[PDB]
């Protein structure tokens, strides 16, 4: 049909330049406009700019227009998003549009903008201290701290189980899971929470204890 | 810089019922409006055009209205596959700005969050660092505040606080909060508390743990 | 005596045009429907520099008066030289 392709997740370090690109199909971007729009958790949708790929006319939001620079091939039927002296604001998803009404749209590139080398996560089981158990279910955890970049897994291997979202925390990302069971299994039994940290090739299962 | 405005942050429906998202231009922008739908991971998808036209492939219970400064996206017989977040744009001038979001959240029965805090565990002290861990959850309504205290006294700085979505099932939410200090802050204390109030208890919910115990 | 005639805006996939009556009956000059079109097309977007040109429907050829307009076509009113061809009706 009508489909816009973006390039894929970049990662790049701060006060270096970055190219985003969007590759139509179906129309000709000489024939319309392209758009770009940034999103952030808790910023939400800004709009970054527009070109018109047949003579090049260019429109920026007044935020964008020192970082950001528009520019289009009708050969190769792609539209570029170059963003220059990266800082840590940049760290967001951005999504190319077709026209003002944006009636169809990129999947989205997921920009990360960071000096973070690749790095294992810490992995700390999160067990009760200090007495016994009440009730019918119990609640333990692994705290998966000072990883590098975005992407672990933790796997319980033992009732239901909460996912954290990653938050960033000196630089580096922090997460955390919570699993509840039943207080008849443990400490009787045995949990481990595993955790799989493919960029470093890292998988590390620890052992929740008592005391 | 116009400004659109959706005062509803977050709007809890039924499957079945209708909803009526507003979105107030902060000057006149004519019939220059559009309306998205944006799920978790994905990109918005369009619903309206020109404030009141539905884009092919949207199904008959989305409707849009308005012209002026006040626009509505209403959804008949709201669907599970509705909940999602929507957001409204004008394209009447530069620079086109969008909403800042109306998420659509399932309407659930109160449920107070269950809270449980842990130490640092032994393997992170050694590593000169601790974090204290505080979970809340399955709770509902969203709106929950977290405090926390050493010694009794509050602790703002360094708590770093993490959402999950509304639980798809049972409609509840869960959050962690996590107080990180250094190994020696946390070894010049005693007493570590997380405070948790929510609308289904005047009482806040207290977990704490005593290091000496 | 008029030509009913309907203006699109250049690029605009979804504005469905103005009808028009067009002739020295009802425009001074090539240059007043020009400036007429310009406050009534205005959108910041994609008209930013007001109606400059006047295309045919299939951006063919450029009109340049009132008399080589014809009853009941269609044209498309653009800020600068350069036809978007795009799905009008
Ligand atoms: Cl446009």
């Amino acid at each position: 049909q009508v489909q816009l392709q973006q390039s894929g997740a970049d990662l790049v370090r701060p006060g270096a330049s970055v190219k985003l690109s969007c590759t139509a199909s179906g129309f000709d971007i000489k024939d319309d406009y392209v758009h770009w729009v940034k999103q952030r958790p808790e910023q939400g949708l800004e709009w970054i700019g527009r070109i018109d790929p047949a003579n090049g006319a260019t429109k920026y939001a007044p935020k964008f227009q020192d970082k950001a620079t528009l520019t289009a091939d009708t050969s190769s039927n792609t539209a570029y998003l170059q963003l220059s002296s990266l800082t840590s604001e940049d760290t967001a998803v951005y999504y190319c549009g077709r026209s003002k009404y944006f009636d169809s749209w990129g999947q989205g590139t997921t920009l990360t903008v960071s000096s973070a080398k690749t790095t294992p996560p810490s992995v700390y089981p999160l067990a009760p201290g200090c007495g016994d158990t009440t009730g019918s279910s119990v609640t333990l955890g692994c705290l998966v701290k000072g990883y590098f970049p975005e992407s672990v897994t933790v796997t319980w291997n033992s009732s239901s189980v909460h996912t954290f979202p990653a938050l960033l925390q000196s630089g580096l990302y922090t997460m955390s899971s919570s699993v509840t069971v039943p207080s008849s299994t443990w400490p009787s039994q045995t949990v481990t929470c595993s955790v799989a940290h493919p960029a470093s090739s890292t998988t590390v299962d620890k052992k929740l204890e008592p005391s | 810089d116009i400004v659109m405005t959706q005062s509803q942050k977050l709007m809890s429906t039924s499957v079945g019922d209708r909803v009526s998202i507003t979105c107030k231009a902060s000057q006149i922008v004519d019939t220059a409006v559009a309306w998205y739908q944006q799920k978790p991971g994905q990109s918005p998808k369009p619903l309206i055009y020109l404030a009141s036209n539905r884009h092919t492939g949207v199904p008959d219970r989305f409707t849009g209205s308005g012209s002026g400064t006040d626009f509505t996206l209403t959804i008949n017989n709201v669907q599970s596959d509705d909940l999602a977040d929507y957001f409204c744009l004008q394209h009447w001038n530069y620079p086109l700005t969008f909403g800042a979001g109306t998420k659509l959240e399932l309407k659930g029965a109160d449920a107070a969050p269950t809270v449980s805090i842990f130490p640092p565990s032994s393997e992170q002290l050694t590593s000169g660092g601790a974090s204290v861990v505080c979970f809340l959850n399955n709770f509902y309504p969203k709106d929950i505040n977290v405090k926390w205290k050493i010694d009794g006294s509050e602790r703002q700085n360094g708590v770093l606080n993490s959402w999950t979505d509304q639980d798809s099932k049972d409609s509840t939410y869960s959050m962690s909060s996590t107080l990180t200090l250094t190994k020696d802050e946390y070894e010049r204390h005693n007493s570590y508390t997380c405070e948790a109030t929510h609308k289904t208890s005047t009482s806040p919910i207290v977990k704490s743990f005593n290091r000496n115990e | 005596a008029a030509k009913k005639v309907r203006f699109y805006r250049n690029g605009d996939r979804y504005f469905k045009g103005i009808v028009y009556a067009v002739s020295s009956d009802r425009f001074r000059s090539f240059d007043a429907l020009l400036a007429d079109l310009t406050r009534s097309l205005s959108d910041n977007i994609n008209l930013p520099q007001g109606v400059r040109y006047i295309y045919t429907i299939d951006g063919s050829r450029k009109i340049g008066s009132m008399d080589e307009l014809e009853e009941g076509e269609s044209y498309v009113c653009s800020s600068d030289n350069f036809f978007k061809k795009v799905e009008y009706t």
